[PDB]
C-alpha cells in the first residue's frame, strides 16, 4: 500500500509541470518547519547534473520548453508534455521522526501509515511538440525515470498530497 | 551514524 | 523543436567506503550468473521488492506469478526468491562500459538505526538506468531490455553478512527489443 500517498504527490507534481507552474514548493527547502529543524537542502540530480536548488530546477524546466528562432511549432502543439506510465512506492522508514511535533509521534505509531519516509519511482514518456492529447504526432519522444525520497509534511498532516509529503531527494533521468 | 563513509 | 534537458554521465556521489561500487559490481554479476546468492548477502526480513512494467519474456512470467498465490507486482521477503527465479536469464554489460550505464547515487539522512543506539542512520540511494540481453530458453525468446532499478541501502541488522543491507529494490522493465 501507500500508493495512495504517492498517487496524490505524483498527480500534483506532473500537473504543475504540464501547466507551466512551479514545483519548488514541494521540496523540503521551502518548508519552515523542516528548515528551522536543520534539514539540509533537497538533494537534486537532473540527468547527472547536481542542481543546488528547486528554484533552479523550475528554471531548467522553463528553459527546456523555451522556443528560440530558426522552424516554429504549429499552434496547438505543446512544447513539452510529461505522461506518467507507472509509479511505485516503498516505505523506507515507517518510524520517521525528523522535525516531527511530539504529538504526531504520540498520535501515529509506525504501523499507522502517516509518519512514512517513502522511496518513489515514476516512469513514463516526455513528448516534445505533440498535440496535448496525442502520443503519435510528437517531434521528439524520450523515456523518463524519476525517483524521489518523500518525507511527512508535519504542517499539513497536523490538520490530498502535493503538500502531504515533501521531496527530500530527487533524481531525474530522460533519454 | 553511517556505514557508507562521508561523501567527498 | 524545443531542446531536451542536457544529458550527463553517471553522477556517483557515494561515501568514502565505496559501497555503491562494491554492491553494484556484485549485484549485476550475480544477477546474471548466481542470482539467488544475492538474497542472503544483502536482503533480510524487512526488504521490499517491486517489479513494474512501463513477446516480452518477463511479461508472461510476472503475469502467471501474480495470478497464482504497464502493470505492477510488489512482494515482501517471503516471495522475493520465488519471483527472482521466474525472471528472465540476463547478460548485462560490464560496469566499466561507462556509457552503457546511467548510475546516480548519493547518501541521505534519517533512516532508522537498526541497533537502536542512535535516532538516525545514513542511507544510500542508487538509481540505475541500463540495458541487458534477456533470454527465455523455453520460448525461444531473446532480446534487449532497457530497465530502471532503484536501490535504497542502509545499515544492516546486527549479525548480517555485510554492514549494509537492501531496504528497497524497485525494478522497472520498460522497452523490450526482440533480437
Amino acid at each position: 500500500s501507500r500508493r495512495y500517498a504517492a498517487k496524490s504527490f505524483v498527480e500534483w507534481y506532473y500537473r504543475q509541470i504540464n501547466e507551466n507552474k512551479p514545483v519548488a514548493s514541494g521540496y523540503v527547502n521551502n518548508n519552515a518547519t523542516y528548515t528551522k529543524a536543520g534539514h539540509p537542502p533537497a538533494d537534486i540530480t537532473i540527468n547527472g547534473r547536481v542542481v543546488a536548488t528547486p528554484e533552479e530546477w523550475d528554471t531548467m524546466l522553463k528553459e527546456q520548453r523555451a522556443q528560440h528562432n530558426t522552424s516554429t511549432l504549429p499552434i496547438g502543439r505543446k512544447p513539452v508534455r510529461y505522461d506518467v506510465d507507472c509509479f511505485d512506492v516503498h516505505v523506507i522508514n515507517a518510524d520517521y521522526r525528523f522535525a516531527a511535533p511530539q504529538r504526531m509521534i504520540e498520535q501515529h505509531a509506525p504501523t499507522d501509515g502517516v509518519r512514512m519516509m517513502m522511496a518513489l519511482t515514476v516512469s513514463g514518456s516526455v513528448y516534445f511538440g505533440a498535440s496535448p492529447r496525442s502520443t503519435d504526432d510528437y517531434v521528439i519522444k524520450q523515456h523518463f525515470n524519476d525517483v524521489f525520497i518523500l518525507v511527512p509534511n508535519w504542517d499539513v498532516l497536523e490538520k490530498r498530497s502535493g503538500r502531504k509529503y515533501l521531496i527530500a531527494s530527487h533524481k531525474y533521468r530522460a533519454y | 551514524s553511517s556505514v557508507f563513509g562521508a561523501p567527498a | 523543436s524545443p531542446t531536451p534537458l542536457p544529458q550527463l554521465p553517471s553522477n556517483v556521489r557515494d561515501g568514502e567506503n565505496n559501497v555503491a561500487s562494491t554492491f553494484l559490481q556484485a549485484f549485476f554479476q550475480l544477477w546474471d550468473h548466481d542470482r539467488l546468492t544475492l538474497i542472503p548477502q544483502f536482503y533480510d526480513s524487512e526488504t521490499t521488492f517491486s517489479v513494474v512494467f512501463a513477446q516480452d519474456p518477463a511479461s508472461s512470467s510476472c503475469s502467471k506469478f501474480s495470478r497464482n498465490l504497464l502493470q505492477r507486482l510488489f512482494v515482501g521477503s517471503n516471495l522475493i526468491a520465488d519471483l527472482w527465479k521466474v525472471l528472465p536469464a540476463t547478460r548485462h554489460p560490464s560496469l566499466d562500459q561507462t556509457s552503457q550505464w546511467l548510475i546516480d547515487c548519493h547518501t541521505f539522512p534519517h533512516l532508522a538505526d537498526p541497533t537502536g543506539m542512535a535516532p538516525y542512520a545514513m542511507g544510500l540511494m542508487i538509481n540505475v538506468n541500463g540495458q541487458c540481453e534477456e533470454a527465455d530458453i523455453s520460448q525461444n525468446l531473446y532480446g534487449t531490455r532497457t530497465f530502471s532499478r532503484c536501490f535504497i541501502l542502509g545499515p544492516s541488522k546486527p549479525g548480517a553478512p555485510h554492514p549494509y543491507r537492501v531496504l528497497s529494490d524497485q525494478l522497472t522493465l520498460h522497452t523490450w527489443k526482440p533480437q
